[PDB]
């Protein structure tokens, strides 16, 4: 059930004449990937009244 | 095409058979574009009279 | 002719318009929008588009 | 050697310039040339024979 | 990468046409003469 | 002269076959008449002119979950009405060009 | 609020190497700042990419048969992506002794 | 002469191990052609294109290009995978020939041949490297 991709079609793929994947399919992830910092999140998590 | 020996030049048909000019043509407007440089030596010469 | 808002009165409104000269003119230079940038005169319009 | 040491740490970091790059397959690459102009220099020489 | 036309044989004319244009004209058309350069090369003679 | 079904009231109107890069030429150059009309800022739907096909229908987004599914949200425009207008001028320029 | 658009995953930095065993201290505050921030991003392989990264540490003291095929008990815990690559003993711990 | 022959059709072989890649193919506006794309290069698009041809006059070499077939030119099959990037390949009918074609042709199979799959290369740099560095290629595709 873990999403795999996230697609935009410009026209549903039954029909259009030249496959056109989006363009998001490349990238590893489903989204763009921001990177975060797991030890700036943790001192907020701790800390924090 | 134009012919030697003094027979009138004549011009192409639809099915490349050169029939000669001093009829009555159906110039498509395609050939009209790309034969302006022969249309206005040969043909519309021979319209004016 | 076609001069749009030719009649109007209120204000500025939108920034288009399809002002079409009269026929004794060249109404030429309102049918050159896709198509038709740089290889095409300015007295002439391109009939493929 | 040294104290707490990790013989498959130590190497890790050790060869880690080394396939940081594909200077590791030069010497496949140089291959399938001496391949190519050996068949066609053995068949340049018993072809005139 | 090559980007060009993957040919090798070039259609090239070594005997040029005359451009007679005192006697005996409208014989040979140059199609350079409407402002066009050639798709197959004109000449006397077209080798490969 | 294949693609999407609307009603085409302009067909007389001698046009070649319209690839995808041309199609970005029209629909550049009319998603350039709502900034001018509306002045948005912004995108606008004009995305749809810089990559992929131009000759969208029916704009759907959908993700592909692991277990062999599929989930498309078919999204249409619901009523149009400047399009509304638009085909009452285009059948109105084949009467009276 | 914007998952699916842009989804937060940990850093590849800050992520233990593989070679690197347990034994290390400070490879190991590593990996624990790693569980707490674990389920703070929306990356939904954020399980695997926290479970692996601590069987990538003691990966000869507790040797484990990840059945994936091609990744290996060592393989980085950047690698595990795709849901086709969440190992058979993560997801059943009764494969795991 | 054999020894002077083959030594020069060694250097047509070799002259000609090249990729052939694909240009940009905007389509003709102008009413020559009317829309099929062909392949907009400078004083080549009218080499290699023989069916766009004006014949004004029926000359010799104007009389074989009026047999010429309109739509066979251009572009006839892209096969573009991924929608806003490159195409992987297009099917097109330029003016190049067969001979030189073929060799072409066997030297993109020739690098087709020591080519792999992600999932083989780095399954080769760990191997190579005993599993000391073990990395990551992303499971997505690359086209």
């Amino acid at each position: 059930d873990v999403i795999t991709n996230v697609l935009v079609a410009r026209v549903d793929p039954a029909q259009r004449g030249d496959a056109a994947v989006d363009i998001r399919a490349t990238h590893a992830t489903f989204a763009a990937a921001l990177p975060v910092d797991p030890a700036a999140i943790v001192v907020a998590m701790l800390c924090g009244q | 095409v134009p012919r030697p020996n003094g027979l009138e030049p004549q011009l192409i048909d639809d099915g490349n058979v050169p029939r000669d000019i001093a009829g009555d043509w159906v110039y498509p407007s395609d050939v009209l574009q790309v034969s302006v440089a022969v249309f206005r030596d040969y043909v519309w010469p021979m319209v004016k009279a | 002719v076609c001069m749009t808002n030719w009649a109007s009165l209120g204000d500025e409104g939108r920034g288009l318009e399809v002002r079409l000269p009269p026929p004794t003119d060249s109404s030429v230079h309102a049918y050159k929008t896709v198509l038709s940038r740089g290889y095409i005169d300015n007295a002439q319009f391109n009939p493929l588009a | 050697t040294e104290t707490n040491l990790i013989p498959s740490h130590h190497y890790g970091k050790a060869f880690a310039p080394l396939f940081a790059s594909n200077a590791m397959f030069t010497r496949n690459q140089r291959a399938v040339i001496t391949r190519e102009a050996f068949v066609c220099a053995r068949s340049a020489v018993a072809q005139c024979q | 990468e090559d980007t060009g036309l993957c040919t090798s044989f070039m259609l090239l004319d070594n005997i040029p046409s005359a451009h007679l244009t005192k006697e005996l004209i409208g014989f040979t058309w140059f199609m350079q003469m409407y402002q066009m350069t050639p798709p197959l090369p004109e000449g006397a003679v077209n080798r490969i | 002269d294949a693609g999407f079904l609307v009603p085409r009231p302009l067909d007389a109107l001698r046009q070649f076959d319209v690839t995808s890069a041309a199609a970005a030429e029209i629909m550049h150059a009319v998603n350039d008449a709502f900034k001018t009309a509306f002045d948005l800022d912004g995108a606008l739907l004009d995305g749809l002119a810089l990559y992929g096909d131009p000759r969208i229908a029916d704009l759907s987004a959908a993700y592909l979950q692991y277990g062999g599914n599929v989930v498309r949200e078919h999204v249409p425009p619901g009523p149009s009405h400047i399009h509304r207008a638009l085909q009452q001028v285009e059948s109105t320029f084949m009467a009276e060009m | 609020a914007y998952n699916g658009l842009v989804t937060t995953v940990l850093s590849e930095d800050a992520f233990p190497d593989s070679s690197q065993s347990i034994t290390h201290l400070p490879s190991m505050w590593k990996c624990l700042f790693l569980t707490l921030a674990g389920p703070m991003t929306s990356d939904p392989h954020s399980p695997v990419k926290v479970f692996m990264a601590l069987a990538n540490l003691l990966a000869q003291p507790e040797p484990i048969a990840i059945g994936v095929p091609g990744m290996h008990q060592t393989t980085p815990a950047s690698q595990f992506s795709h849901p086709g690559v969440w190992p058979p003993g993560f997801l059943n711990p009764q494969l795991i002794n | 002469l054999r020894s002077n022959v083959l030594l020069m059709l060694l250097q047509f072989t070799l002259s000609n191990l090249k990729i052939n890649k694909s240009s940009t193919f905007t389509s003709d506006v102008t009413t020559i052609t009317s829309g099929r794309m062909i392949r907009a290069f400078p004083e080549l698009l009218a080499l290699a294109y023989p069916g766009r041809a004006v014949l004004p006059t029926q000359t010799k070499n104007a009389q074989f290009l009026s047999t010429a077939i309109a739509d066979r030119i251009g572009r006839l099959d892209r096969a573009n995978l991924i929608g806003g990037e490159v195409s992987a390949m297009v099917e097109c009918m330029e003016l190049c020939d067969a001979l030189t074609l073929h060799i072409r042709e066997t030297y993109i199979m020739l690098l087709r041949s020591m080519h792999q799959d992600p999932t083989q290369i780095v399954q080769i740099v760990n191997e190579c490297a005993n599993n000391l560095l073990n990395s990551t290629i992303p499971i997505s595709l690359r086209p």
